[PDB]
């Protein structure tokens, strides 16, 4: 979606109505750093054993 | 005494005291913010402007 | 992004993006951490 | 009017009140 | 007052469309009750008591 | 529109602002972004303030009958310490 | 459009420096395997031309150039030092691609294999090691004459004549994924738009095939009297300029975008349009008669999608049958036009092999011309 499909980026950057806040991007780009610090961590404790 | 005279060292204490002066009104503009959230309407943007 | 929802998390991202490449290049400089593994082409089963 | 103002900015915070006993 | 816009630039507005009439203590009482409603939602104890 | 040009051109130093700047630390820090270092000969001395003009004019061009000492003292300290005057503002902290 | 609403060519010895103001400033100087790549490769007589391909990098001033000795050399503006690469598998370079978002990492094209070539972008010795050069080889696939990275950088595309199936590569999991359809010929050249959406894949026959980066769709074109010699996008990836063998004709194909959902296909308008005729005509100049017409043998857009360059190449009855080179001023909004803007003239004796535009040059464009000379000329064009 993110590379062919330009209606549904705008779908993650909108804001949702009432309290105007990006739940849709502030959802999807926790869990893609959650997965990416996830690795990083993965490969010290790998680095130190 | 040379130290306290350098143009260089004068500049420095002057640089400090409007970055003390700038964190301070930082402090004071966010406090205010902070207590007056429904005039204040922040919203969810962080950034000085 | 009309709105700079994404530049709120820039700097974040950039962090995370650099400190994991970090990671990753600490990592490749291991012994066999740098080494190509020997491939069959054609096989049924995949070795990606 | 060339002489300073002789207040600080947290004037606006320290508004009176009973300044103690936190609760809640 | 409800979808908080401040009310005194309407107040006013009200003033310059009159010759000379009543439209005035509506407006006053209008602000006197506009600062009573953010008031209730105020948080900082300093700011409701101003 | 005044303040803002007063600051990035250093010009007016013979205005204060003060339907922006209510406060001592608006006051120090417009003053402050105002100074100059610098021998530029091509500066008219209307709008030339140095720092060594400006810690004098604290010191004793104004002084402790007009910062209020004894109700604001911090403030004094704080007048004098932001303008490097680090001996003075000591001394005074050692008198209360 | 057409040849006969073009200026003058620049009297005989002038060589055109750059373009100014919408003018073109002058001045005094600045098959076997290897007859199918003599066939279809890019340069106007790679069988007998010191420099088989050139290629700039994506986004700085850096560029490979592919030699008769079957070297590649690489230049950049911050070094003296030009490496020469050589692996024991190069031989008949047909095609160089460097990789877009990567300082480091040139593709080439050969006889028996692909060579993929990493480049230390701070350490750029003379002569880098043979481990710097992983292969890439499928059987059959041979030999490669075109290669075409996806803008993201995280594919490659690869042509032969030989092989009725385009391969993509993944260059780092090392993997090879043939595209077969059913009957046609083998490929030729291919081309993805910017936007890395679409492919265009060319045959030796009258066919070509455009096909989608997403769900890999095809959609044929088989309505042509010769085979499609060559082609260029423009910069939004929403038209397709190409030519026909036999044909003096340039032609464009729409594509609008995606507004709907659920299917994967191809997508383009039911017909091409004619936008430029390349036929045989006359322009008067200081120096007589001159005539002018032939089939666009290579086409290239700038990145602003606001000069097309035209290497043509003149019939046996046109200038002895010499290559030209044309300057169209493009629009692509609201109407899509071809404008003429002049026409590209070296040192009296060279004849244009190759042009390509650069792809990061902040001041309008800049066109690459090798000739048959040897020398490379770069011509800016002020816009």
């Amino acid at each position: 979606l993110s590379q062919y499909s330009p209606s549904r980026r705008q779908e993650v950057f909108s804001l949702s109505q009432p309290g105007g806040h990006p739940h849709n991007w502030t959802a999807i780009s926790r869990e893609c750093l959650n997965l990416l610090n996830g690795m990083t961590q993965k490969l010290i404790l790998y680095q130190e054993a | 005494l040379k130290n306290r005279s350098s143009v260089e060292v004068r500049m420095e204490f002057v640089r400090q005291a409007l970055a003390y002066l700038e964190q301070s009104y930082k402090n004071y503009t966010l406090v205010t913010v902070f207590g007056n959230l429904h005039q204040a309407q922040l919203g969810g943007v962080p950034g000085t402007y | 992004d009309r709105f700079g929802v994404v530049q709120t998390t820039l700097p974040a991202i950039l962090n995370t993006l650099l400190t994991l490449q970090e990671a990753v290049d600490k990592y490749f400089k291991l012994p066999h951490a740098s080494s190509k593994p020997p491939r069959i082409s054609g096989s049924l089963v995949d070795t990606s | 009017s060339g002489a300073p103002p002789v207040r600080s900015i947290y004037d606006d915070i320290s508004s009176p009140g009973l300044g103690s006993t936190p609760l809640t | 007052i409800r979808d908080n816009a401040a009310v005194d630039g309407i107040s006013l507005h009200l003033q310059d469309i009159c010759p000379l009439l009543y439209s005035t203590d509506d407006a006053i009482c209008s602000k006197a009750n506009e600062l009573l409603q953010r008031s209730r939602q105020v948080q900082n104890k300093t700011e409701k008591e101003r | 529109k005044r303040a803002v040009y007063c600051i990035i051109g250093r010009c007016d130093v013979t205005d204060n602002q003060s339907e922006v700047a209510d406060k001592t630390e608006d006051y120090l820090w417009l003053k402050l972004n105002q100074v100059c270092f610098d021998d530029d000969g091509t500066s008219s001395p209307q709008d030339r303030l140095t720092l060594s003009q400006f810690q004098k004019q604290l010191l004793e061009d104004y002084g402790e009958s007009h910062f209020t000492v004894n109700q604001q003292p911090f403030l004094y300290f704080q007048v004098l310490f932001l303008t490097a005057q680090f001996e003075a503002a000591v001394a005074f902290l050692f008198r209360m | 459009c057409s040849l006969g609403l073009f200026p003058p060519p620049p009297p005989r010895g002038q060589v055109t420096l750059y373009e100014h103001n919408n003018e073109l400033v002058t001045g005094s100087s600045y098959l076997r395997s290897e007859d199918l790549i003599a066939e279809f490769a890019q340069v106007t007589n790679w069988s007998s031309c010191c420099l088989r391909v050139f290629a700039w990098h994506p986004h700085t001033n850096k560029f490979a150039v592919a030699l008769l000795d079957d070297s590649v050399r690489v230049y950049n503006a911050s070094s003296t030092i030009v490496p020469s690469l050589k692996h024991r598998l190069q031989r008949n370079v047909a095609s160089l691609a460097w990789k877009p978002l990567s300082a480091s990492v040139l593709a080439v094209a050969c006889q028996s294999c692909i060579l993929i070539w990493t480049l230390d972008p701070t350490s750029l010795s003379t002569r880098p090691s043979s481990g710097c050069a992983q292969v890439l080889s499928h059987p059959g696939h041979t030999p490669v004459t075109s290669l075409a990275w996806a803008p993201s950088g995280g594919r490659l595309l690869s042509a032969s004549p030989v092989d009725a199936a385009i391969r993509v590569w993944d260059v780092s999991t090392e993997t090879c994924v043939p595209l077969p359809w059913f009957r046609g010929g083998g490929v030729t050249n291919l081309l993805w738009s910017p936007d890395g959406s679409k492919i265009l894949a060319t045959t030796p026959s009258a066919v070509f095939r455009v096909w989608e980066a997403q769900m890999w769709t095809c959609e044929r074109w088989p309505t042509l009297s010769g085979r499609c010699q060559t082609g260029c996008w423009s910069p939004d990836g929403s038209r397709l300029l190409f030519t026909v063998l036999g044909e003096p004709l340039i032609y464009s194909l729409s594509f609008p975008e995606r507004c709907g959902e659920g299917k994967g296909c191809v997508g383009g308008a039911k017909s091409a349009t004619i936008v430029a005729d390349l036929s045989e005509t006359t322009i008067q100049t200081p120096d007589g008669e001159e005539r002018l017409g032939g089939e666009a043998h290579s086409m290239v857009w700038d990145p602003s999608g606001e000069r097309l360059a035209v290497l043509m190449k003149g019939k046996p009855r046109v200038q002895d049958g010499k290559p030209v080179i044309l300057l169209f001023r493009t629009r692509n909004s609201p109407v899509f036009e071809l404008l003429p803007c002049g026409i590209i003239q070296g040192e009296p004796g060279a004849q244009p092999q190759l042009i390509t535009f650069h792809p990061s040059f902040n001041k309008g464009a800049l066109l690459s011309v090798g000739w048959s000379t040897g020398r490379i000329a770069h011509i800016p064009l002020y816009f």
